[PDB]
Parts: C-alpha cells; structure tokens; sequence
C-alpha cells in the first residue's frame, strides 16, 4: 500500500498510451478462452462457442472496454483504490459470487495483454509495477 | 494429458523461443525475481544481477528443459522425472512458484511475438506450461 | 504420484465410507453449502434443505462415483470421463469448488473416524481427492 | 468481519474444550506431512524425514502449541484481529516470505483437526463459523504483501 514515485510514474506513463477499447476486448476475450469456466458468468452475452465467436462478440468487446475503464479509475486514485472499488466488490461478491481466484486470473491476462502491446517498453520494472496494481485491485474487489 | 492442434501451436510458439534460449530464459528469470522478489529465496548462491553470468546460464538451462518438454509433449512425466525429483524432493519448491515462472515466460513471449501471441497460441501455451508445472510437483511428498 | 501404499490407505478409509454413502454424501454437500454458500449457485433446481430428498439423493451419487474412483484408482481419467465432460463442458464448474467439496468430504471422514483419521490416511486421501479433482477439470 | 452472536458463541464455546498442545502439534505435524514443501521453512527443527519423525519431533510439537495459542488470541479479540496479527504478518511476510496460499492450507488442516477431535459436536454451522475465523486470520497475516 506504499506507492513509490517510480511506480506511479511507470503506471501513469504507460496508461496514457493504452488503447482502452482494444486491450479491454483482448483481456476479456482471452479470459473467456483461456479459462472457459468463466463463460458461465457471461451467458447473457450470446455466442461464446469459439475463440472466434468470443473475439467477434459485440458484448464481450464492449464489456472489456468497461473493465479496462475502471482500471483507469484505479490509475488516477492509486491511494484511494479500496474506496473506489467498494461497490464493484458488492456486485462481484454478493450479487455475482465470482470467486476471487478469478480476479487474479484476469489481472495476469491483462499483464500479458499490455506486454504484447508495448513489447520491450514493458520492462521488468514496469511489469512489477503493474502486477502490483493488479494485485491491489483484486484485493479491493475481494472486500 | 496434452491435446492435439495445441501441440502444433506450442511448436510454432517454440520455434520462436528455440532460437533465443539464453536471452528468453534470462529475461524470464529476471522478470520473476523482479516482479516476485520472494523467489530470490531459492537462489541464495546466485548473483541475481540482471546481467549475471549465473542467471543467463540458468535461464538457458530452463528454456532447454522446456524445449525437451515440447519434443516429448506426449509422455511429460517420464522426461521431467529428474527435474520433479530435484524441485520437489531436493529443493522443496512451493508449487505456487511454478505459476509465477509460467506467467513470466509468457510475458517474454508476448513481448517478442506481439500480435502473433494470439488468444489461441496463448491458450495452448498456458495449458502446456500448467501441464509441465504439474509434473514438477508430481513427486510432492 | 499415487503410490502403492496410499492405495491401501484410501481403500481402508473407503471401507468406512462405503457403508454410509447416503449419509456421508449428504453430510458432505450440506457442509459445503453451509460453509461455502456460493456453491448453492450450481444447484438452483435443488431444494437445499438439510434433509432434502434431493441433497441426500445427490450425496449418494457423489460418494458412489468416488467409490468407483477407488476401484479404478489406476486410471481415473478413463473412468471419470463422463463426469469431467459434465462438470467442465456442461456445467462450467469453477475448479476452485472441487477443493471445497474435497475439504468437506475430509471433514466428514474426520468426524466419523476421529483418531483413526491419521496423518498418513489424511495424506493419502488428500492426494486421491486432489487427483480426482484434477481429472474433473481436465477437459474444455 | 461482521460477527454474529451465534458465530461468536460457536467459536468461544468450542475453543474452551480445545487441547491447545495436542491439537497444535497435530495441525503443524499434518501440515508438514500433507504439504511437504512446507518443511523447507522448518529445517532448524531437525528430523522431518518421516511422518513418524515429524510427529515425535519436540520442536514441531512445541511450535504447534505456539501456533494454536495465537489462534486463541484471535478467539478473544475477534473484532480486533488485524491489529492483533500485524507483527506476525511482518514476520511471515517480510522476514520469512511464506506464500499466503500456505496460511490457508494450515487453516484447512486445523479445521480437519478440530473435526477429528469433536466429531458430531463439530456441526456444519460450527464448521462454517471456524472456517470463517481461519479465513480472517489468514487475511490478517497477509497484510505485508499489500
Ligand atoms: C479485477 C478485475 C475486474 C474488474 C476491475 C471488473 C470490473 C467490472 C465492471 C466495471 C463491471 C460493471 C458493469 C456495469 O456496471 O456496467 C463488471 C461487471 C461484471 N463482471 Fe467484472 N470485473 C473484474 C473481474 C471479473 C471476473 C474475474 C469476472 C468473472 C469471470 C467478472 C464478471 C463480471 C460479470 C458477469 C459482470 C456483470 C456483467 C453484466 O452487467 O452483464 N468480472 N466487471
Ligand atoms: C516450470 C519451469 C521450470 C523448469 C522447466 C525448471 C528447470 C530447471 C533446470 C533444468 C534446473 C537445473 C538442472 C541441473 O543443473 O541439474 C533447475 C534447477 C533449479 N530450479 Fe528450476 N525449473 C523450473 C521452475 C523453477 C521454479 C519456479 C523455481 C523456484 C522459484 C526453480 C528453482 C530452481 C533452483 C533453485 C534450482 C537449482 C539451481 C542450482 O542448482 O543452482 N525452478 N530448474
Ligand atoms: C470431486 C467431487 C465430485 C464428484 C465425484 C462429483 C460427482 C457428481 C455426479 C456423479 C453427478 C451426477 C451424474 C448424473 O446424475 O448424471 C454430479 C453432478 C453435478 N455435480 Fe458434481 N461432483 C463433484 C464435484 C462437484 C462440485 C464441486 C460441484 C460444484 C459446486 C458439483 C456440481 C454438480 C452439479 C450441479 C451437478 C448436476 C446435478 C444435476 O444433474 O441435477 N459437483 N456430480
Ligand atoms: C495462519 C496460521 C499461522 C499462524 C497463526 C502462525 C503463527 C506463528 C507464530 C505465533 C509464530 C511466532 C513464533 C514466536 O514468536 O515464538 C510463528 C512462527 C513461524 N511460522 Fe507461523 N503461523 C501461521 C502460518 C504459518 C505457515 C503457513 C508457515 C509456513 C509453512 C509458518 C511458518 C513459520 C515459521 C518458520 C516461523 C518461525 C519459526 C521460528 O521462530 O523458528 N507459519 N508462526
């Protein structure tokens, strides 16, 4: 819960170059295809029968964007993340019953998405700062 | 254990890594030590400096093993035998750590394959790594 | 991986459960639903009342499967085939839940075997359950 | 951390009948034998080559008692657990680097120990209350990772 100047920098800087919509769709899409059991929470999305159907699915793509957009809320509230994700916690936990292990799984995927989109610019130091952010957001959601 | 078409995907993905074993291996370990500091605990004898001859030397051995895992992706247990014995019995590596290395290896591939690290390749490689991780903690006693 | 000796232990742990399938199975599910409420989500069609004919009926089917698992403890994947397909493909059961049922089954055994549920038996049974859980989330 | 009267009751009542030393030794012993990788954190204990050696090991037995004794501190501090386990958090996290997944593994084992020691008296409601306590203590200990 101790954010260093270096970390905040690494996080903010990179965030500014993120294509929220494209990365969000890729993160959510990858989640559903790499960890299939997660599809059961998204039945109202329609066709999720193949990676192809999932990638092209309008709601997956539009949902992913909403997901990454909230991460952006964490990016500009790093010291007040818990308070920021309280409501979302209730939703995922009370209303939806999403096991927390899944939150971590999405974070890991997001990290792999950012890496494929920034290549070498995604330095080990950068990875470490993002992996920390992801871990913090996952814990904020599992309150 | 493994699938089929996935075997082709991981083989593709591998052909990319196979030519940069020393670099990819070294970058993988460096990322792990950097992102998950707690893992350093297993290498008290190593110089964990990013350009360490040791790290690079190890990284090359790690990726070498994975390569042989790919070649015998259909009898993993009997090939990684010596390694599971070392990691489980001799080292007592907490299984949680295998997940950590696996993610780092994947980050290295995504960084160098960019768009080519597709959901399909990602999925096949993730299964392969988890399978390999399972066989390494198979002697868990 | 599953040793020779463990096979003997789980067989002697089983011999105990084998005669109380309906009760043990029912108690296992009841404990899971009670301790891990989130699991109820998979049985929206069931009456989750402790004495439910449904729960009991299911519990009996669960322990029956484990029994057959014991019998074919040396080729679980080819025996649990149908079940992994159902749980993985049809139901999409989050793998985290298999750990939850496994702990509850073990609590039922400890409650009824008391001192006889020794570290050794505990260890052999824990491997067996984790192995079975692995084969159930082995498709997709 | 919303503790109900029923829960506090089930927790306190049962605690009063617990043999701290015997259950503690069994919990810790089972941990080391069911999850072998955990032995690497206890090398200074000596012989842990077999379940027999582990069960008879004086330090395992004496350590287990210390572990269960702290749980007892949680039992009489339910509303102030986090503060109670802060220091222990630093130790396990900073000084020792014990992965949190292991904390949960010990809790699960403790639950199985209590069940073998109270049988039927360890009701599903009782189990649920203890499993909650265990979860809370694990989270209190994992404060130094974040
Ligand atoms: C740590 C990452 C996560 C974040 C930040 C996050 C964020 C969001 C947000 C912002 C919404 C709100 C939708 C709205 O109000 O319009 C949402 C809804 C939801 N999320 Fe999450 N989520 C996360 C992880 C997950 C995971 C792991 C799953 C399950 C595999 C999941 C399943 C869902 C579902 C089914 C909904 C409701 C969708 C609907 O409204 O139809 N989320 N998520
Ligand atoms: C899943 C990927 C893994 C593979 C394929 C792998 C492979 C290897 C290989 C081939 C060796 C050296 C064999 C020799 O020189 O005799 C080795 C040794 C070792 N590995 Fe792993 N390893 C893996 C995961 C890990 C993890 C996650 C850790 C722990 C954080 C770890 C810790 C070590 C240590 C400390 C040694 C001993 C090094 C030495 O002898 O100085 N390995 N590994
Ligand atoms: C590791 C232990 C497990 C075994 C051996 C097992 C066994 C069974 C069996 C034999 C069936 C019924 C087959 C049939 O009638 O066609 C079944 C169905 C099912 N199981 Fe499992 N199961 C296990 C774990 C779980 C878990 C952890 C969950 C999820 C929380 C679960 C949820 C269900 C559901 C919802 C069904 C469908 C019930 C129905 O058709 O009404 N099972 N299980
Ligand atoms: C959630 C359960 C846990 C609690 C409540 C707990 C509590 C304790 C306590 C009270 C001590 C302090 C010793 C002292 O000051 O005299 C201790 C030390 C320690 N614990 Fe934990 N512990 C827990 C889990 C674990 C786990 C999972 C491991 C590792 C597998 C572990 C490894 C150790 C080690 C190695 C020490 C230091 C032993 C020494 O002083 O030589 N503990 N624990």
């Amino acid at each position: 819960v101790h954010w260093t100047a270096e970390e905040k920098q690494l996080i903010t800087g990179l965030w500014g170059k993120v294509n929220v919509a494209e990365c969000g769709a890729e993160a959510l899409a990858r989640l559903l295809i790499v960890y299939p059991w997660t599809q059961r929470f998204f039945a109202s999305f329609g066709n999720l029968s193949s990676p192809t159907a999932i990638l092209g699915n309008p709601m997956v793509r539009a949902h992913g964007k909403k997901v990454l957009t909230s991460f952006g809320d964490a990016v500009k509230n790093l010291d007040n993340i818990k308070n920021t994700f309280s409501q979302l916690s209730e939703l995922h936990c009370d209303k939806l019953h999403v096991d927390p292990e899944n939150f971590r799984l999405l974070g890991d995927i997001l990290i792999i998405v950012l890496a494929a989109h920034f290549s070498k610019d995604f330095t080990p130091e950068c990875q470490a700062a993002w992996q920390k952010l992801v871990r913090v957001v996952a814990h904020a959601l599992a309150r | 254990m493994l699938t089929a078409e996935d075997k082709k995907l991981i083989q593709q993905a591998w052909e990319k890594a196979a030519s940069h074993q020393e670099e990819f291996g070294a970058e993988a370990l460096t990322r792990m030590f950097t992102t998950y500091p707690q893992t350093k605990t297993y290498f008290p004898h190593f110089d964990l400096s990013p350009g360490s001859d040791q790290v690079r030397g190890h990284g090359k051995k790690v990726l070498g093993a994975l390569g042989n895992a790919v070649k015998n992706v259909d009898n993993l247990s009997q090939a990684m035998a010596e390694l599971s014995n070392l990691h489980a019995y001799n080292l007592r590596v907490d299984p949680v750590n295998f997940k950590l290395l696996s993610q780092c290896i994947q980050v290295v591939l995504a960084v160098h394959m960019g768009k080519d690290y597709t959901p399909e390749v990602h999925a096949a490689f993730d299964k392969f790594l988890s399978a390999v991780s399972a066989v390494l903690a198979e002697k868990y006693r």
